[PDB]
């Protein structure tokens, strides 16, 4: 049920880095992997206006 | 751009009660400290109350000592002095100012009020 | 409190100095000392902090000195705008700040 | 000529070369003797204060303050832009040596040249003699190069019983260690490489050691939140709930902060403080021997919570003092006191307790009770930060020759090191004195800042208001000063 | 394996000063100006020869467990406490006007950085 | 030496703005809410095409000294003064309350960093 690795706080000094909650304490750990659907606007106005777009078609993948 | 502007209260009878607030626009205003002086309308300036950033230290000056309080809302920029018992020995124009600071660590401190409240009149009399 | 002539005058152009005097944990011990000039009607506006330290907005003529135990406002080349009551203020000992009976100058 | 004249600094890289130039001028100690010193001359009225050992007439260079290295601006523009640095290379030159005799009939002395004297200078690379670099003492060269400095007298302590020896006391001759022999011909360069050390952290972690978690997401872990169901008699239950953003006192972390040692608290207005004299009593202090002596500065800690800046630890700060400062007995305001708290996110404050402890074990007849935890020494899992360096600090101290330490960073800071930069020991010949010049060079490796942080970092600046003298510079008289202590943590990083 | 440590150290912990020479640091003497009221007043002075117990130490005693008060360990009363006496002490609260310090002794104490023993 | 201009510009200096979208500057607009004794106020407007006499421009027109008013140069009248014209205004005092803003006319312009001309 539990985890596996932790980051060690970038720090001057720790005693036995193991994590509290178990596994694996690292320095570096795995990398973080971020993901988000690109957005696509709604059908925007005919004349330029400097606002960003606020509409935008409902998605998701 | 710095604008201290204090709503306060005007007439009100001895021994009664007040409120006096402030409102802080275009400055960060939960970094300095805060104070509230008093000049009496023929007199000069009187240092009543000041109020650190975060709240620890309230001191009062020894006059209305225990009559006053003050209070400070960081979220809402406001920053208030509510009076009790109320004396005709107080009858100022009361200023919201604040005391220099420069944005730096902490352990350094400036001795100087940089920027001040317009002001409000505050009338404490019988008739 | 600190103690501070009631008035002083001067003629345009030329240099005159105010004083403050304090007990030695407003003044004499402590270097805090602070300077204000106020119209009638008007928030004080600070012209100098700590003894000799001056703000940007704050113009050249405004100076500042601590002769010991005392304490005194320099005006130089003094003009119509120079009309105004100038305060003296000190943090104690206790922290506590404190005034003076404030000084009108008087441009003749 | 025997050299020349180096000040400055190149920025190469990830390469500092810091090049030093400095003036001296010797006098001879002791009249070319030996002594013993106690504390019964001086009148030695404390047992925690009673020393022996002797004072020789030789002098010591001592570079190992920052302000030395770097001026002011390169100082700053290290800050603002590393994230760490540590010294690689040394270099030290010895050169335009001078030897004046004294000759003083009746008012007036005449000093003139003596042109076949002799001075005496060695390093000590074995480390063989006492060691006093580490201990932040004063006779270390001036910041300002101008300024000409009087090269200290060298002396050194060894085992006591008060003011008595012991058997296993020590007697070291520095006439005894083979020592190059120069005149005003001769100059004297020698070269050292720094062990390898860590880099100085020099920054300030952005998020605290309790906020490390998503605020966004519950925890699959739980906690216990109920042990009564309302108010009456038999009201024992067990009641769980998820750790969520709702309560993050409770998620589960994985570190914890590093160890305390609580220090009294003294506030710089003057009238919050008890009306006693509890500057001795109420200190914490450590006790060997029988002898007490103050814990200073202590563990690395934050100075105080945030938002609360006029309280000070009592003895666990670095006090510098401003130029011209007394020895004595001087006001508050003409010392410097600096403050650790940018640490204040891993480490705990000074001040306060580490947390809670539960003493007795609950039952019906008996409530669950907690204590204080006043002193908290490390613990598997904790984070900590060491303390800063600054401008005006040490730099190493050397690491005793122990059986075993554990982090053996010097705790008043900067780097420790077993083989430190030796000492360099220095004498006339045996009214006579000395004068010359010293060009120190070390190098310094840096750490770039690698931030990918959207808004502006805070950098140190000088202020901007008209003031009588532009700071870290002379004032009318000559007299060079530094308005304050100027640690290095500015830049952030993610903890 | 690291090489047993069979010596006894010249100098002692807390005695690796400079003798002659004052610190640049500043502790804190005396914090009641005098008998009386309202006297609170903070002075410091320089750490030196003349008091050698404020000095401030780049490195501290190590732990200790305390004991009850025959080989007898004497030689590394240098680097360590004495296991029938007190680490030191801690203060106990946080002072102020209406209320005086407090200390406590540290009867065991576990490892801080920058401890050095035998 | 350069090769002659045997052509007319297209557009004038100040005809170079886009006209379709606005510029992120702003310029003074009002100085007084309404009429009145101490009316005064400072309302801040965007440049745009509504109103393009006060747009910021990155150039001025060359060096004018004025001839009192044929081969004839109108082609150039694009980037050059009118030579029969004043080259524009400068304020030539400080106001207040008590004093207006007054104005005078540049009879003669010497060169500026960036001005062009033909």
């Amino acid at each position: 049920q539990g985890p596996i690795w932790a980051k060690i706080p970038h720090t001057d000094g720790n005693f036995h880095p193991s994590p509290l909650m178990g596994g694996f304490g690292m320095k570096h750990p795995p990398p973080q992997i971020l993901i988000k659907n690109t957005p696509v606007p709604a059908d925007p106005p005919t004349a330029f206006n400097k606002d960003k777009l606020n509409s935008f078609i409902t998605q998701y993948s | 751009e710095v604008q201290l502007v204090e709503s306060g209260g005007g007439l009100v009878q001895p021994g009664g009660s007040l409120r006096l607030s402030c409102s802080a626009s275009g400055f960060h205003f939960s970094s300095y400290e805060m104070n509230w002086v008093r000049q009496a309308p023929g007199k000069g300036l009187e240092w009543v109350s000041y109020i650190s950033s975060s709240g620890t230290y309230i001191d009062y000056a020894d006059s209305v000592k225990g009559r006053f309080t003050i209070s400070r809302d960081n979220p809402a920029n406001s920053l208030y002095l509510q009076m009790y018992s109320l004396r005709a020995e107080d009858t100022a124009v009361y200023y919201c100012a604040r005391r220099l600071w420069f944005g730096e660590l902490p352990y350094s401190y400036y001795y100087g009020m940089d920027v001040w409240g317009q002001g409000t009149t505050v009338t404490v009399s019988s008739a | 409190a600190l103690t501070q002539p009631a008035s002083v005058s001067g003629s345009p152009g030329q240099s005159i100095t105010i004083s403050c005097t304090g007990t030695s944990s407003d003044i004499g011990g402590y270097n805090y000392v602070s300077w204000y000039q106020q119209h009638p009607g008007k928030a004080p506006e600070l012209l100098i902090f700590d003894v000799s330290n001056r703000p940007s907005g704050v113009s050249n003529r405004f100076s500042g000195s601590k002769s010991g135990n005392t304490a005194s406002l320099t005006i130089s080349g003094l003009q119509a705008e120079d009309e105004a009551d100038y305060h003296c203020c000190s943090y104690t000992r206790t922290s506590t700040v404190i005034f003076g009976g404030g000084t009108k100058l008087t441009v003749l | 000529s025997s050299g020349n004249w180096h000040c400055d600094s190149q920025w190469l890289g990830d390469r500092v070369i810091t090049t030093s130039t400095r003036t001296w001028a010797l006098p001879t100690y002791n009249n070319h003797l030996y002594k013993q010193i106690s504390n019964s001359t001086s009148g030695g009225s404390s047992n925690d204060n009673a020393y022996f050992g002797y004072s020789t007439p030789w002098g010591y260079f001592d570079f190992n303050r920052f302000h030395c290295h770097f001026s002011p601006r390169d100082w700053q523009r290290l800050i603002n832009n590393n994230w760490g640095f540590r010294p690689k290379r040394l270099n030290f030159k010895l050169f335009n040596i001078q030897v004046k005799e004294v000759t003083d009939n009746n008012g007036v002395k005449t000093i003139a040249n003596n042109l076949t004297s002799t001075v005496q200078v060695f390093t000590d690379s074995d480390y063989q003699l006492p060691y006093v670099l580490g201990s932040a003492h004063e006779g270390c060269l001036p910041p300002f190069p101008a300024d000409v400095f009087m090269i200290p007298q060298y002396g050194y302590l060894t085992l006591n019983d008060g003011s008595q020896a012991v058997g296993r006391s020590s007697f070291y001759c520095l006439e005894y260690f083979p020592s190059q022999m120069l005149r005003t011909g001769n100059n004297f360069q020698f070269s050292y490489e720094f062990e390898n050390v860590p880099f100085h952290s020099s920054y300030a972690h952005s998020q605290s050691l309790d906020r490390l978690m998503n605020p966004l997401i519950d925890q699959y872990l739980y906690y216990l939140s109920k042990t009564i169901n309302g108010s009456g008699q038999n009201q024992q239950t067990l009641k769980f709930s998820v750790a969520g953003p709702s309560n993050m006192a409770v998620q589960g972390r994985n570190y914890i902060p590093g160890p305390s040692y609580r220090q009294q608290r003294v506030s710089t207005t003057v009238t919050q403080n008890n009306n006693s004299e509890f500057a001795w009593p109420g200190a914490s202090s450590w006790a060997l021997n029988g002898r007490n002596s103050l814990m200073n500065p202590g563990p690395a800690m934050a100075s105080h919570k945030e938002g609360e800046d006029r309280f000070f630890p009592l003895s666990g700060s670095l006090i510098f003092g401003k130029q011209g400062t007394g020895r004595d007995n001087v006001d508050a305001d003409k010392v410097m006191i600096t403050n650790e708290e940018e640490i204040k996110t891993t480490n705990p404050v000074a001040t306060e307790s580490y947390g809670q402890v539960a003493t007795n074990h609950q039952s019906a007849q008996a409530q669950a009770q907690t204590g204080w935890v006043q002193n908290q020494g490390i613990l598997p899992g904790m984070v900590w930060q060491d303390r800063d360096v600054y401008l005006q600090g040490p730099i190493w101290a050397k690491i005793p020759h122990t059986d075993g330490n554990f982090h053996p960073s010097p705790l008043m800071g900067g780097f420790g090191m077993k083989h430190p930069p030796p000492q360099i020991l220095i004498k006339n010949t045996p009214t006579q004195y000395s004068t010359g010049q010293v060009s120190v060079e070390i190098e310094w490796e840096l750490q770039k800042e690698n931030s990918k942080r959207w808004n502006p970092e805070i950098q140190y600046t000088s202020n901007y208001y008209k003031s009588n003298n532009v700071e870290f510079a002379v004032n009318t008289e000559g007299v060079y000063s530094e308005p304050r202590p100027i640690g290095t943590r500015y830049l952030t990083r993610n903890l």
